[PDB]
């Protein structure tokens, strides 16, 4: 569902519905959101 | 953070000088004899070499990784 | 009129305007700082950016890389036209230029991302950064580190400095008229002696000196100007310098088709 | 006058004090009892008032 | 309800020709919509914005409102 | 302390 | 937010580039204001009238920066009109530049040929 990266590692973790919030290979219980899939446009000036 | 690519009054390229001005400081030259030598007479110009300040270098030690 | 080229480098032209009014070698250097064409990455779709560096903040890098802009008023497909102007419908070769980064450091240490590591749409010579340093490198866009990628893909349009200063082809134009002060165009601050407390010009040379006793000439005016147009990179001055001719040129031609 | 200042556009085009403005929205789960009376969901309309 | 609203669209023709954005809002004559560079916000007609679709393409308005009618 | 500051930073990934 | 966009200093947004009026106050009297134009071309296309001897008045002004045009006010002797005045003059002006142009070529391809 949700990938997360361990704030630590940077390891995907997949989280499910009500489940802990911890990294698999680095039990850090803060982890952030992949960049989103829309387009991402911005003007050089 | 890293150096402009442009100056900010003269709008002269400046971002392809940065590692040379560094390169030209190890070789025993002041900061005024290696602007001299990179060709940078206006004082607007020099300015922005002179003072600048490089934070990328220490905002890449924060590394999720190693 | 006449022009007196008094030096040549890579990157400037220095020579002195004789025969002319002094409206209309302001106009030249306003014109060249202000309305020459030029090729500049506008348009960054930036799909992976793992960097310390903030979007928009490599965006704005990115567009001030200067590319190579020579003839792009030719008709395409030796130059470009105005994506605003052109019939694409969101940009083409005629009206465009494509250039791509991606970057990815694998190794260790830190990886500088230059201006040699963007990869241009072939379609012409138009829109290649300029390489001019001794490593034919170019500005530096950025730095990495292990496991950090950036993936993005340029539009570069044709523009002007007026709408942004990253189209401007010139850095700046050195401009000085009556190194001696015979025309009395400005009252020299002084504290004891003005002629001692201002450095002469090293174009005072190119003038000969007021002569003693010699009564002030109300009726001159300025009439030679040493001009100095130091380029970017993206044209060279010479066009810079014919191309500004060109622009005044058809602003004049403008005006006579439309008053007539 | 009067303490402003001019400030070249070409040199604000080209970086000149370009500035960063970060800000953070702090949001968690509530709760009371043995309830949770909060869930971060996509709330849909058909159901949430 | 429009259904333009939220959808993703670039500007066809006109001197922002080629910059992407979010309709917010609609009227029957124009779209407002939120440029992503910016902090942009602007009010472009309809029928000057190509839209973007679920495959990556790029569609007209006329073929928008065919696409939206769901005959077949 | 030091030291033990230094042991407990590095392998907070294995304390945990 | 508000910021007007710079595309407004090049495009003319329906405005024509070009107005002529005959101003009514005094005889002999035009004003010509250009749209998207500045100081560059204003300045030379004034001091060209006036070193015009059928043009009294020749003066033009930017009535605010945030505006990008300018006005241009010419009065003539009774003989001739603004209009004839100002096309000479751009005329004249168009020529000059053509021998700047043509004797900088000129003058740059002895250059380089000596740096040879
Ligand atoms: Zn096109």
């Amino acid at each position: 569902t949700m990938i997360y990266l361990c704030a630590d590692c940077g390891a995907r973790n997949t989280i499910q519905a009500k489940e802990v919030i911890r990294c698999r290979e680095c039990g850090h219980r803060v982890m952030y959101k992949m960049r989103t899939k829309r387009m991402v446009q911005f003007e050089a000036r | 953070m890293i150096i402009p690519i442009r100056c900010f009054s003269c709008g002269k390229v400046i971002g392809d000088k940065w590692d040379t001005y560094l390169t030209l400081l190890q070789e025993d030259n002041t900061e005024g004899e290696a602007l001299d030598k990179l060709g940078l007479q206006r004082y607007c110009c020099r300015r922005m070499i002179l003072t600048h300040v490089d934070l990328i270098e220490k905002l890449l030690c924060y590394n999720p990784l190693s | 009129t006449h022009i007196t080229i008094r030096n040549i480098s890579k990157n400037s032209v220095d020579f002195v305007l004789t025969n002319t009014s002094l409206a209309v070698a302001n106009s030249l250097r306003r014109v060249v700082l202000a309305e020459i064409p030029t090729v500049a990455i506008d348009l960054v779709e930036i799909n992976v950016n793992t960097s310390v560096m903030p979007d928009e903040f490599l965006a704005h890098r990115l567009g001030m890389i200067p590319l190579d802009s020579s003839n792009i008023d030719e008709p395409p497909p030796v130059g470009l036209e105005y994506t605003r102007n052109c019939d694409c419908d969101q940009y083409c070769p005629k009206c465009s230029v494509e250039l791509f980064l991606n970057a990815k450091c694998t190794g260790e240490g830190t990886m500088e991302i230059y201006a040699r590591d963007l990869v241009v749409s072939s379609n012409s010579s138009l829109g290649h950064p300029i390489l001019a340093d001794p490593k034919s490198r170019g500005p530096l866009i950025c730095k990495l580190r292990k496991e950090q990628e950036i993936s993005l893909r340029c539009i570069a349009k044709k523009g002007i400095a007026k709408e942004h200063a990253k189209w401007s082809p010139t850095s700046a134009v050195a401009f000085e008229y009556d190194p001696w002060n015979k025309l009395q165009h400005t009252d020299y601050w002084f504290e004891n002696d003005a002629d001692a407390e201002w450095p002469k010009s090293k174009n005072a040379d190119w003038e000969e000196p007021p002569r003693e006793g010699e009564p002030f000439n109300f009726q001159e005016e300025p009439r030679r100007f040493y001009m100095d147009v130091e380029s970017v990179g993206s044209i060279p001055p010479n066009e810079i310098m014919v191309q500004g001719l060109r622009i005044l040129q058809e602003k004049l031609a403008v005006l006579v088709r439309d008053l007539d | 006058q009067e303490d402003s200042i001019i400030m070249n556009q070409a040199s604000i085009d080209r970086g000149l004090f370009r500035s960063i403005f970060y800000r953070t929205y702090t949001d968690q789960e509530k709760k009371i009892g043995m309830t949770v009376m909060e869930e971060f969901e996509r709330p849909v309309r058909s159901t949430t008032l | 309800r429009d259904k333009a609203i939220g959808a993703t669209v670039r500007i066809r023709r006109g001197p922002m020709k080629g910059l992407l954005g979010v309709i917010k809002d609609t009227t029957d004559a124009n779209a407002r919509v939120e440029l992503h560079t910016g902090n942009k916000m602007v009010t472009i007609p309809k029928e000057n914005l190509l839209y973007t679709t679920k495959t990556g393409e790029l569609i007209s308005y006329t073929e928008f409102i065919e696409r939206s009618r769901g005959i077949r | 302390l030091g030291a033990t500051n230094r042991e407990l930073i590095n392998n907070r990934a294995a304390n945990r | 937010m508000n910021q007007p966009e710079r595309y407004e200093l090049i495009e003319l947004m329906g405005l024509p580039k070009v107005t002529y009026e005959l101003d009514s106050k005094s005889p002999n009297a035009a004003v010509v204001t250009l749209e998207k134009e500045d100081h560059t071309l204003a300045n030379m296309l004034a001091n060209q009238l006036l070193s015009d001897e059928r043009v009294l008045f020749a003066g033009y002004k930017v009535p605010h920066p945030l505006n990008h045009n300018f006005i241009l006010r010419v009065q003539t002797v009774e003989d001739c009109s603004p209009k004839q005045v100002i096309v000479d003059a751009a005329k004249s002006l168009i020529t000059h530049l053509e021998e700047i142009k043509v004797n900088f070529m000129r003058e740059w391809e002895l250059k380089m040929i000596s740096v040879e």
